[PDB]
């Protein structure tokens, strides 16, 4: 007539009503293990599989616990025919951990939403985790395409491609967000000022076309805002960029330009003089 | 003798050139370091072209009458 | 706006007109009572015509660019 062992298979679990913690008690009478001794359990949080159980021939009696709400569940077993009980070790339940793919904040602007399909290479967003126990550490499955700050979940987009970032909580849960390959990756060759020719010369070269209309570039801005807010461009007060040369622009020997910082859309610019920058798309 | 081949042409070019600047459209623009627009006397090529045409053509009716 | 349609034209006409008189050929002549020749500022029609053409044509490239 005595509980001498009260163990718990684990001390953390998801408050999803399914992740279960198993409690095992052992009832003895000296060296002799007692069997068919009924034991009663009670928790202060969650659902017990049963509230009474009979020990097997080795004096063991298991029971399970689950919870739909987070918190600390303090279980306690007791030998039916006896007065005093025994408290099991404290355990904790945490809500399912997740990375909200909807609340992705764009560092520059501050706007939150799905991850843009148009990346201003070296741009940055903040991934937001929900659940677990609060503490998070992040990781990217390929720092080349996209990297993430270990402890802040700040992601910076790099190469046009697809990878998945994951987050792990201290209560040992895991969540993952997939970064789908973007439709187009905006890359401003910041080397030096340049001309419309050396420009197309630039895109075609490393690969990719020159941006279409001003709109195509204007859009980038309406997604990331002044590109100088992002580390990598924290110094360039201006990113006036070459746009395509319309049928007439050609003749007039001029082009149009959109600024990824000042916006300041302009026209009839010297197509020959080193007036703008080589910003290539895709 | 062979001077009108310039007088007629030259008087015409300039005059057409002067009237071109009275309209920003025809002009070209540059970017100061700050990335801001600036005026650059030069006119659009299809305009310089279009003037330096009606010109040597006006300076042509010059020699032909001399 | 609609002034170059004269400036370009007018500057051209005169210039071509000035170069025309530097050659007697193009000019016309009159007869004083004594039956002798005399100069009469007027130029030959196919010349006035030929100038007042390349002109309104030069004053045309004016408005079109404004």
């Amino acid at each position: 007539a005595s509980i001498t062992e009260i163990k718990a298979d684990k001390t953390t679990a998801v408050a999803n009503g399914q992740d279960a913690i198993t409690y095992t008690v052992k009832v003895m009478k000296g060296d002799k293990p007692v069997s068919n001794q009924e034991v009663t359990f009670t928790t202060t949080l969650g659902k017990l599989s049963n509230s009474t159980e009979k020990t097997d021939t080795n004096g063991y009696a298991k029971v399970t616990l689950t919870s739909t709400t987070p918190g600390k569940s303090l279980v306690s077993a007791r030998v039916s025919d006896v007065a005093v009980d025994v408290k099991a070790p404290e355990v904790e339940f945490f809500t399912t951990l997740t990375i909200d793919d909807g609340n992705i904040e764009i560092v520059g602007t501050g706007v939150k939403g799905k991850l843009p399909t148009v990346w201003l290479q070296y741009g940055q967003v903040n991934l937001k985790a929900s659940g677990g126990n609060g503490k998070y550490t992040w990781r990217s499955a390929n720092p080349a395409i996209a990297s993430v700050d270990a402890s802040s979940g700040q992601v910076t987009l790099k190469e046009k491609g697809t990878t998945t970032i994951s987050v792990i909580s201290s209560d040992n849960q895991t969540a993952t967000y997939t970064i789908a390959t973007p439709n187009s990756l905006i890359v401003p060759n910041m080397s030096k000022r340049v001309t419309y020719n050396d420009a197309v010369n630039t895109c075609k070269n490393f690969g990719g076309k020159l941006p279409s209309s001003q709109n195509e570039l204007e859009n980038v801005f309406k997604a990331w805002g002044a590109a100088n807010k992002y580390e990598y461009y924290k110094s360039s007060q201006t990113i006036i960029s070459w746009v395509q040369q319309t049928a007439q622009d050609a003749k007039s020997g001029v082009a149009s330009t959109y600024d990824l910082v000042k916006q300041n859309p302009l026209n009839n610019i010297k197509a020959s003089e080193s007036n703008a920058y080589a910003t290539c798309v895709k | 003798m062979d001077q009108a081949a310039n007088a007629a042409e030259s008087a015409t070019k300039d005059q057409l050139t002067q009237e071109a600047f009275k309209n920003p459209e025809n002009q070209k623009v540059n970017i100061d370091a700050n990335g801001n627009a600036i005026p650059s006397g030069e006119l659009k090529d299809d305009i310089v072209e279009q003037i330096a045409q009606q010109a040597k053509e006006a300076g042509e009716v010059a020699r032909q009458q001399a």
